[PDB]
């Protein structure tokens, strides 16, 4: 396939949890977005089909896809994060949560992504298990399973994302 | 003076119940942290109606609202009054049905629930009027360990409903002997003692002893009257 061949070479080097005719198709509506997405592509593509309003933490899961930080992010990278989002481990939520969720990226979670988006997620009108580091950070997410995303949203939105990638992995 | 849990859970109720992935999340980790077994404080989350909002977030398509929902349901519902003001709003239909919605923690922290509601005869006849005897007896059916902890929820709460003549009728019906003789079977302890303590109160009705006579669960009895957990034997033995 003269297009095919990205994937091809995608799955020997990337070990994508997405298998053989998963990642072709989801390659497939890569390229159909981009008729190599830029900032507006986040802005619009995970705020329709996925939702979580912030736009802030818009721009923010764009950068954590952009860790290269070449703007116009890379298919390599945007698939990989998708096959992250659809198939991922505890470990590789962890990793990508902490290092997005950090937005200054000081290898931490200072006040200012702490307090910033806990007044995000407090509609105007944690660290006592934690405490901040990987570590213990990874501690006390693993005992509760609502702390993996106790600074953003994130989504896998199952009635979301099984449902987007009900329409994606058309087989 | 209402108590600062009764403070801090109404604001995280103030935006559960209109906010979005974020607020529920964190919403929710508040009402983790916060002491759930303290009586006062199952007083304050039923006062600000608190559990009424866990099930609106059980309507929403959040997960891990489903998830810290049901743990606390099942963490706070050690008292009368927080269950019969559930079935009072109306939230327990609800969670009827969440025993049968995909997820498992939806299921299994629910059965818990449930399974230490349904001491009195509302709860009971709710969860066989809207179904939830039959599908937490699929569970213990395990067609499809992931099924040891569902079955071990769905036990234990069918444990509790193991007094009503409805609910007995309805497991005969649906047919949960043979499942639970291959449960009881199965040598994983946890769904020892609930499996027997249903098959107990369900087995004082004649039929239910005719078939596990069929089945040979006596048999299965003896065999589990020697287990590492004490209170297998005690059950056995009734």
């Amino acid at each position: 396939i003269k297009d095919g061949l990205n994937a091809c070479c995608y799955i020997c080097i990337f070990s994508f949890t997405v298998n053989k005719f998963e990642v072709k198709c989801l390659i497939s509506l890569f390229y159909n977005l981009v008729g190599g997405l830029d900032r507006n592509a986040f802005r619009n593509i995970l705020h329709v089909t996925f939702g979580m309003t912030d736009d802030m933490i818009m721009d923010r899961v764009f950068r954590g896809f952009d860790k290269d930080n070449d703007g116009c992010v890379s298919v390599s990278e945007w698939v990989y994060g998708l096959s992250v989002f659809l198939r991922g481990t505890l470990e590789e939520k962890m990793k990508y949560c902490f290092e997005v969720f950090d937005l200054n990226g000081d290898g931490f979670i200072s006040k200012e992504e702490m307090v910033h988006m806990l007044k995000n997620s407090l509609l105007k009108q944690t660290l006592k298990k934690m405490d901040l580091s990987f570590p213990d950070y990874e501690a006390a997410v693993r005992e509760e399973a609502l702390l993996l995303e106790a600074f953003g949203p994130c989504l896998p939105d199952p009635k979301s994302q099984k449902e987007f990638e009900a329409q994606v992995f058309k087989d | 003076d209402l108590p600062s849990e009764y403070w801090q859970i109404q604001k995280l109720v103030k935006y559960l119940k209109g906010g979005n992935q974020t607020a529920t999340v964190i919403a929710l980790c508040s009402m983790k942290d916060f002491n759930l077994a303290q009586e006062t404080c199952q007083l304050a989350i039923r006062d600000v109606g608190g559990l009424e909002v866990l099930i609106n977030l059980l309507e929403t398509d959040e997960v891990k609202c489903q998830i810290g929902s049901l743990k606390i349901l099942k963490e706070i519902s050690h008292n009368p009054q927080i269950r019969r003001n559930i079935v009072d709003l109306g939230g327990l239909p609800i969670m009827v049905n969440i025993l049968d919605s995909p997820h498992k923690s939806l299921k299994c922290l629910a059965a818990e629930t449930i399974a230490n509601v349904a001491k009195f005869r509302r709860a009971r006849q709710a969860v066989r009027r809207h179904g939830g005897i039959t599908k937490l007896v699929a569970l213990l059916d395990c067609g499809q360990t992931r099924d040891v902890e569902v079955a071990r929820c769905g036990a234990l709460a069918l444990w509790s409903c193991s007094k009503s003549y409805a609910n007995k009728e309805a497991i005969r019906k649906a047919g949960g002997i043979p499942l639970l003789a291959r449960l009881l079977k199965t040598s994983h302890q946890d769904m020892l003692i609930p499996v027997v303590g249903t098959l107990q109160e369900c087995a004082s009705e004649e039929n239910y002893r005719a078939a596990i006579k069929a089945e040979r669960i006596i048999e299965n009895l003896v065999k589990n009257l020697n287990s590492e957990n004490e209170q297998l034997q005690e059950h056995c033995a009734m």
